């Protein structure tokens, strides 16, 4: 080793040191996956949390809670008929899955999305947090009337009511129906398969809302929760 | 005194071998298992790798053990190496229980804690303060403890600090692992009473393979607290000190079984192991 | 109809385009790989190890 | 009109295969068969370049044959000196994915992309004694997925838009715009004499086009699935196609055809990465199974087995020189194999 | 931009501390090693101190050796060298020249203009050459030779040639024998083996008039040669 070889070492070093540095912010946040239907409110959450930045392509948005660190990533303007890119995405900590409730002429086509993403080759360990996204349209549709599920979705009329679920004191029981009807659609593709390796997070969510974060970080701790439990020998 | 154990001891040179027997393979592969897992960067295989070195320390050490048993560098020799690795196993199970508690309980917020070079730098210590602590008896020959007053305080704390407040921080970190695990939507109803069994399995087979002999030793400690030299407490509690000591080497073979052998992970690795030594 | 009658003729010229290229015989080609194949083959510290001597991952 | 549209189409491509198979009359494995089979070929990890933080994607040696670039997840591209391990460089990227990286062939400026759809050229040597983006190419509107540098000047990308682009570096803009794939495009391949290059899609075909004219001269199909890798033959009269269907294929120019496939019964996941040896010898595969295979590229059998990476093998290089060959896998380790005798 | 301004200097007395200040402008001093280099009036040069990156690596002059030091501020992107105990042989042309270590790289990039200081075993630089007719339009070669071969195992022979202009600070025309600095045009050459170097100038203009200086950097004493002028 001469003199610039020994200096070469040293700045090799130094770059080390610096990517040490980098690793500890890299192992401190945590990759979210976000996906949903192009009419899917997934503009507005992200929007509504904080402030994307473009650079068609790769949407970055990296929001802080409870002094950890989210990084949101939305793929827009790409044709999903294979998301053959999906295996960058195989490490992500969650897949935040949103779906318009309001549109049940794309409301098939997203629950087919839905069961391509979770029977994922690549993302059979990547747990999901479904956003039902624009519930209060739903709501207003449905107590229009004018618009019948049934058409739709012929399951729904020997559909009740689950005893588990839990609705607003104002809200209308046909609204609970409809609600927890797709979200039961969504658990049916998300329960067929997923049983242990990872787990599908329902939510109901509108535009207005604002606790998104809060959910979005209780559900990766419960995530965070079971890998440390599978990891540590635990289960 | 009238120090008399050769009698009921000679009924259990066999559970030492057998010990043996057991202990050394299973804690080799145990130590195998661990150091995969420290390959994938699981900071609790350096735990379990030490864990099993402390364990498999303690087998080499039985055999010295067993001969001069029968025939009768000894104190400094294994004669030290007793005392640490009983509490070094210890020692390296509340680390263990400590890292799973705040893997699970916070998975969120001590990332700078679950770190390799943290692992080793808890370890270290672990390993030093143990051996420093129990140094005492070599600078500051069987373990027989005649009735020494400088030992019987050592007693005192190598019974509290040693055994009390490592496994008190065991049970504590694993009750709040069972109510972290309780409130997880994820985890099924069998897999949390999974849990709860593993927990319970740890907790009392630590309890009741390292308690007992404590609790003669804090007994005999207090035994002296005011009659020195006098009390004879060979009269009652000899042969029961001397089955209790067999009793705690229970441990080094229960920990591979326990913390490797039971997760299907680490079976799968020594299943993988064990093929290809078998295969070359 | 317009597009679609567009792209169709549009890969049929580019398919006719694709015929006239002349394809030489499998054989006489697959012998001229096996050629250079052969006669690179010392020049190939993969294929042959090179001695660590002038070996610069050593 | 469009029926009969279709029609001939369909007659074009039915006189395509009878012109191939009149062509077709024996299997190079036939031709080779008179050849000394190469043994068992085993390889050993030189080196191991630490540092990167999590999975790696694509790395290229330098036309120094020392000098490699390495792309990683956490948005860095770090460049190593390979003969000693230090790292020359760690540049910082815009987008933490990318999905490729390249070394200009002069070894002044490199290359990334990935699903920011933006080509990052980023130039080393500067008089300001750090890394910049030299240029930022837009004009994808799908991730991009392979860059290669036909000099300083030109460089040529692939994306998922099903297009592949060359672009002028001082202009920044598509001079030819190659659109005749119907699938997402992943690897391409510049022949050594940059005058054509070919590049494999999802639509299980590798169409090879001219850089200076820009049109598909030819188009290979066979494989069953998305082609995941290609790699030119070193004298420029072939390549190899590596598919998700756990096969190599190799397709010859000049016959037009598909010489044989590489294809192992015990081996089922799919390739990630192939390419040749010096003497184009050898064909180096990494795959999903966690390790690189290397067949006999003119006796299709599996000649070596490059497994010492926890996880799947992304990348996989070869130096000009062919010295030794660099895998990086998805374990954050990039390994330089070479042979032992 | 990629300046080198260097400030501090004048008549100063023996037994006075000084502080020579040298700011870089236009370039990232964080990531760049420094030097500082001494020119004896009408004289040649020698190299004085070091400092990695970082301040990792700290490395002095046996001349200059424990009463001079080096600091860096990277924020404020300066260099310092602090002087105790000045001595008569400190009157001198002071640069603070920028290097930075990696392979393909021409550690000696910028030569700032310097500061002037006025006051009231090791491998040695032939250069026998010393005197060159000035007559453009020849083919004039300028040789030098080595106590001990500069070759080393990995190849790279650490052997650098730099011009200084009657009137400017001295630049860098090598990096090592077989490359060419960025600026200089194509004119210049280098060739030679073991010991023995050669500059080589196919064509020769008015703006190649200068005093031309050849250094060793195989050991860090880093000591220069004596220089020729044309």
């Amino acid at each position: 080793v001469s003199a610039e070889d020994k200096a070469a070492a040293e700045r090799s070093k130094m770059i080390e040191k610096q990517l040490q540095k980098d690793k500890q912010v890299y192992r401190a946040t945590h990759r979210l996956l976000l996906l949903g239907a192009d009419n899917s409110g997934k503009s507005t959450i992200v929007k509504q949390m904080r402030i994307y930045h473009g650079g068609s392509g790769i949407f970055e948005t990296k929001f802080q809670v409870d002094k950890v660190n989210f990084h949101m990533f939305d793929v827009g303007g790409q044709r999903d008929e294979r998301r053959k890119w999906i295996q960058c995405f195989n490490d992500v900590t969650a897949i935040i899955f949103v779906v318009d409730s309001s549109d049940y002429n794309r409301l098939q086509e997203a629950l087919n999305d839905f069961k391509s993403i979770w029977n994922n080759r690549w993302l059979r360990t990547i747990s999901v947090i479904l956003f039902l996204n624009k519930q209060d349209l739903l709501a207003e549709k449905v107590l229009a009337g004018k618009s019948k599920i049934e058409d739709y979705f012929p399951e729904f009329a020997r559909y009740t009511t689950p005893e588990d679920a839990t609705p607003e004191p104002g809200e209308d029981p046909r609204v609970t129906r409809a609600k927890y009807f797709i979200r039961d659609e969504f658990l049916r593709i998300s329960t067929a398969s997923g049983d242990g390796r990872h787990y599908c997070y329902p939510h109901f969510t509108c535009a207005v809302d604002t606790e998104n974060a809060r959910r979005i970080f209780n559900d990766c701790r419960d995530i965070i929760q079971r890998m440390h439990l599978r990891q540590y020998e635990l289960l | 005194c009238n120090v008399d154990s050769n009698i009921d001891q000679f009924f259990q040179p066999t559970l030492y071998i057998i010990v043996i027997v057991l202990g050394f393979p299973t804690n080799c592969m145990a130590l195998w298992a661990a150091y995969m897992q420290v390959k994938q960067k699981n900071e609790l295989g350096i735990y379990l790798m030490n864990l099993s070195i402390a364990d498999l320390l303690y087998i080499t050490t039985l055999p010295l053990w067993i001969d001069y048993f029968v025939h009768h560098v000894s104190c400094k020799l294994f004669g030290f190496i007793f005392y640490t690795n009983i509490y070094v196993s210890i020692a390296f199970l509340c680390c263990i229980s400590v890292d799973r508690y705040l893997a699970v309980a916070h998975p969120l917020k001590f990332a700078k804690v679950r770190r390799v070079k943290t692992a080793l730098l808890v370890s270290a210590i672990v390993w030093l303060t143990e051996i420093v602590a129990n140094s005492a008896p070599l600078f500051h020959c069987f373990e027989k403890y005649p009735m020494e007053p400088w030992v019987a305080g050592m007693n005192l704390y190598r019974t509290f600090l040693g055994f009390l407040a490592p496994w008190g921080i065991m049970l504590a970190a694993y009750r709040g692992i069972l109510r972290a695990v309780r409130g997880n939507v994820s985890t099924e109803r069998q897999e949390k009473a999974k849990i709860k069994r593993l927990a319970l399995s740890l907790i009392l087979i630590v309890l009741l393979c390292f308690a007992p002999y404590h609790v003669l030793l804090l007994w005999r400690s207090v035994l002296f607290l005011i009659n020195p030299c006098d009390c004879g407490g060979e009269e009652n509690l000899f042969g029961a000190y001397h089955v209790t000591l067999a009793l705690t080497s229970l441990n080094c073979v229960a920990d591979p079984i326990l913390y490797c052998f039971v997760n299907e992970g680490a079976r799968h690795d020594v299943g993988r192991a064990l093929a290809t030594l078998l295969g070359l | 109809n317009t597009a679609s009658i567009a792209q169709a003729r549009k890969l049929v010229e580019q398919l006719k385009m694709e015929a006239n290229i002349d394809r030489i015989k499998v054989s006489k080609a697959a012998a001229d790989l096996m050629a250079y194949c052969e006669a690179h083959a010392k020049e190939d510290p993969l294929l042959t190890p090179v001695p660590a001597s002038e070996n610069p991952f050593r | 009109e469009l029926d009969q549209l279709r029609q001939e189409a369909e007659q074009l491509k039915n006189q395509i295969r009878d012109a191939r198979k009149a062509c077709a009359d024996a299997t190079l494995s036939q031709i080779t068969n008179n050849i000394d089979p190469v043994g068992r070929i085993q390889m050993r990890t030189r080196r191991t370049l630490r540092g990167h933080l999590a999975k790696i994607y694509a790395m290229h040696w330098g036309t120094d044959s020392r000098l490699l670039v390495s792309a990683s997840q956490d948005g860095k591209l770090i460049i190593w000196d390979s003969y000693t391990t230090n790292k020359v460089h760690a540049i910082p990227l815009r987008s933490s994915w990318v999905m490729t990286c390249a070394y200009a062939p002069s070894g002044n400026y490199v290359a990334c992309g990935g699903l920011d759809n933006i080509c990052s050229i980023y130039n080393l040597k500067t008089r300001e004694g750090n890394v910049r983006v030299s240029r930022e190419l837009a004009g994808h509107t799908g991730y991009l997925s392979c860059c290669r540098f036909l000099d300083d000047n030109q460089i040529v990308t692939s994306s998922g838009d099903t297009t592949c682009a060359l672009w002028d570096i001082e202009t920044g803009q598509q001079t030819t715009t190659f659109t005749g794939h119907t699938g997402d495009v992943m690897s391409l391949s510049l022949a050594p004499d940059t005058r054509l290059f070919v590049s494999g899609a999802c639509d299980a075909s590798a169409k090879l086009w001219d850089v200076r004219e820009g049109m598909c001269r030819q188009t290979f199909t066979g494989h069953e699935s998305d082609i995941n890798a290609i790699c030119f033959f070193p004298n420029g009269n072939a390549f190899a196609t590596g598919s998700d269907d756990a096969t190599c294929r190799l397709f010859d120019l000049r016959a037009d055809q598909e010489l044989m496939t590489y294809s192992h019964d015990n081996i089922i996941c799919g390739i990630t990465s192939v390419s040749f040896s010096k003497s184009g010898r050898l064909l180096l595969a990494g795959y999903d199974d966690f390790n690189c295979n290397v067949w006999d590229a003119l006796k299709a059998d599996r000649a070596g087995v490059l497994a010492g990476h926890d996880n799947r093998v992304s990348c996989l290089g070869v130096t000009d020189d062919g010295m030794a060959v660099a895998t990086g896998s998805w374990d954050s380790f990039l390994k330089i194999w070479n042979g032992s005798s | 931009d990629v300046q080198l301004v260097e400030s501090g200097g004048g008549l100063v007395q023996p037994g006075g501390s000084r502080k020579l200040s040298c700011s870089a402008s236009g370039f990232a001093f964080s990531s760049f090693g420094m030097h500082w280099v001494r020119q004896a009036p009408e004289k040649g040069l020698e190299w004085v101190a070091y400092i990695s990156s970082g301040s990792g690596t700290i490395y002095y002059a046996d001349t200059v050796k424990g009463r001079f030091t080096i600091s860096r501020d990277d924020p404020k992107n300066t260099l310092f060298l602090q002087m105790t105990s000045l001595r008569s042989e400190d009157t001198a042309m002071y640069y603070c020249v920028r290097s930075i270590y990696y392979y393909g790289s021409s550690p000696f990039d910028f030569w700032g203009q310097g500061t002037t200081l006025t006051v009231s075993s090791d491998i040695v630089m032939t250069q026998a050459t010393s005197s060159v007719p000035v007559t453009p339009g020849e083919s004039v070669s300028i040789s030098c030779r080595s106590s001990k071969s500069l070759l080393h195992s990995n190849g790279n022979t650490y052997l650098y040639w730099f011009l200084q202009r009657p009137g400017q600070s001295p630049q860098l025309l090598i990096y090592r024998m077989s490359n060419l600095a960025s600026g200089v045009p194509d004119r210049f050459s280098g060739s030679g083996s073991g010991t023995a170097f050669t500059l080589t100038i196919s064509r020769l203009e008015a703006e190649d008039v200068g005093v031309y200086y050849c250094m060793q950097h195989l050991e860090y004493p880093l000591t220069f040669g004596a220089g020729t002028k044309l």
